[PDB]
RNA sequence: AAUGCGCAGAUACCGGGAGGAACGCCGAUGGCGAAGGCAGCCACCUGGUCCACCCGUGACGCUGAGGCGCGAAAGCGUGGGGAGCAAACCGGAUUAGAUACCCGGGUAGUCCACGCCCUAAACGAUGCGCGCUAGGUCUCUGGGUCUCCUGGGGGCCGAAGCUAACGC
């Protein structure tokens, strides 16, 4: 219950401080630009804190979205 | 002196002449502001997640430096003073906190 | 008599009414409709039945500009939201894709009292 | 800030014997280094009250090491202050 | 429902501009702070704190009348600003009545600077400091030989014990 595919798993040797690694960063947002919760990233209390700061920076550079558009309804 | 990472997003539209014109001013402004320049990668242009100044693209730049702290905000100002300079993001460097590696 | 074939449907959902605008691929309205346009008055415009007619009306009106294909863009929280889609689908008009585009602030403007209670 | 090296010259200038890093003087000297930065800071940023609390505590911790030092060896006492510039 | 706005073309939709305020997700079961209280990102300038080493000093400690400083919100002064919201107020409804709850407007204010004010369910309704007295467990953050040990912090259940009880 309340568990599918975890994101820390699908990847490997990444730098959580790299705010340019779009191809890696973007795995951590939902279909909308929204930053995924811990229960889906699979990051630890800390890793998540560092990634959120990283993603935020990468949004200002215009590499990651801030918000996107749901595509079913 | 501290080690910063200067991010500069350029107007993707400029032909060769106009481009390396901006670069010259970029590097000049560094020399004037006491920015000893370590490594540097011009990562070309990339497709932006949202448009910046009506362009869906942006030309990218990245300078790892070492420069006097007291002169960073005034250096970041001077870099932004131009038109074809869309974003400037001066971050201070960090040890790369690896994860799940 | 513009002739367009391909176009967009913006469903504007609300707890109070439903308004359906049809536009060209640039976004400029060909035609529109709503609960009030189908002669309803007060609370019944929010009613999803209304929303069904409101979409069907707006459809036919546009199906006479030779529309066939629509991208749907739902944009509201309200009742008669999905039913406005249901109507859009069952009007022969090919629905090429539905997108929710309800606008939401990154916490910005102080909302009306009615809409906050505990913030 | 106060860099490691900045801080060194203070400990050398004030240590009783070599490698002494915690004699009364070395501490009073160090705090004065600290107080003087901070008091120069709040001269500019006077709305920064949270820092200002640090300051009363430095002064506090300090004007107490001195109270003890003056109780133990006024020789060293009249010395430390003349050396610094406290009591003003 | 009605005030209200709309043929001086609104609502809905696309493009451009101005501005003011707040910072979605991450985000809480979390963190920081003496308290008030603190949440977009970057930089600068600063405060507190925690661990290891067991290096320095040698009781330099605790509390603290008065004093001094800080102190949500509302409120006050001068200047600025003013998107949204909104006491008073102006209307529409509701009612037996309606100085209300609901609806449409709306000034002060909410914002910024500087100077006041000094209050609170300013709450853990629990002064600060130090020592002692089973354990389990969840969590944040250090360290070491890292299945486990050892610190600091935040919860829960519980030994003895305490309590008018509740509970601790
Ligand atoms: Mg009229
Ligand atoms: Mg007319
Ligand atoms: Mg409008
Ligand atoms: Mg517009
Ligand atoms: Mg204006
Ligand atoms: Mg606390
Ligand atoms: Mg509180
Ligand atoms: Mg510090
Ligand atoms: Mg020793
Ligand atoms: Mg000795
Ligand atoms: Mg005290
Ligand atoms: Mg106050
Ligand atoms: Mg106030
Ligand atoms: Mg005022
Ligand atoms: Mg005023
Ligand atoms: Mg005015
Ligand atoms: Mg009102
Ligand atoms: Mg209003
Ligand atoms: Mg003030
Ligand atoms: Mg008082
Ligand atoms: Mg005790
Ligand atoms: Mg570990
Ligand atoms: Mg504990
Ligand atoms: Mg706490
Ligand atoms: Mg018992
Ligand atoms: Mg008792
Ligand atoms: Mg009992």
């Amino acid at each position: 219950p309340s568990r599918k595919a975890k994101v820390k798993a699908t990847l490997g040797e990444f730098d959580l401080r790299d705010y340019r690694n779009v191809e890696v960063l973007k795995r951590f947002l939902s279909e909308t630009g929204k930053i995924l919760p811990r229960r889906r990233t699979g990051l630890s209390g800390k890793e998540q804190r560092i990634l959120a700061k990283t993603i935020k920076r990468a949004r200002i550079l215009g590499l990651l979205p801030f918000t996107e558009k749901l595509v079913r309804k | 002196m501290r080690r910063y990472e200067v991010n500069i997003v350029l107007n993707p539209n400029l032909d060769q002449s106009q481009l390396a014109l901006e670069k010259e001013i970029i590097q000049r402004a560094l020399e004037n502001y006491g920015a000893r320049v370590e490594k540097v990668e011009e990562l070309g242009l990339r497709r932006l997640a949202y448009p910046i100044a009506k362009d869906p693209q942006g030309y990218f730049l990245w300078y790892q430096v070492e420069m006097p702290e007291d002169r960073v905000n005034d250096l970041a100002r001077e870099l932004r003073i131009r038109d074809n300079v869309r974003r400037v993001m001066v971050v201070k460097s960090q040890e790369p906190f690896l994860a799940n590696a | 008599k513009r002739q367009v074939a391909s176009g967009r449907a913006y469903i504007h959902a609300s707890y109070n009414n439903t308004i359906v605008t049809i536009t060209d691929p640039d976004g400029n309205p060909i035609t529109w409709s709503s609960g009030g346009v189908i002669g309803y008055k007060g609370s019944r415009k929010g009613t999803p039945y209304a929303a069904q007619l409101a979409a069907l009306d707006a459809a036919k009106k546009a199906m006479a500009y030779g529309m066939q294909s629509v991208d749907v863009i739902v944009r509201g929280t309200g009742a008669g939201r999905e039913q406005a889609i249901r109507a859009l689908q069952a009007s022969g008009l090919q629905v090429k894709s539905i997108v929710d585009d309800t606008p939401v602030p990154h916490n910005g403007c102080r909302p009306k009292k009615k809409f906050r209670k505990a913030s | 800030p106060i860099t490691k090296e900045e801080k060194q010259k203070v400990i050398q200038e004030f240590a009783r014997f070599p490698g002494d890093t915690g004699s009364t003087e070395v501490q009073v000297a160090l705090l004065t280094l600290r107080i003087n930065r901070l008091s120069e800071h709040l001269k500019v940023h006077k709305k920064d009250h949270h820092s200002h609390r640090g300051l009363l505590m430095m002064v506090g911790q300090r004007r107490r090491l001195l109270r003890y030092l003056q109780r133990e060896d006024p020789e060293r006492y009249r010395a430390l202050i003349e050396k610094l510039g406290i009591r003003g």
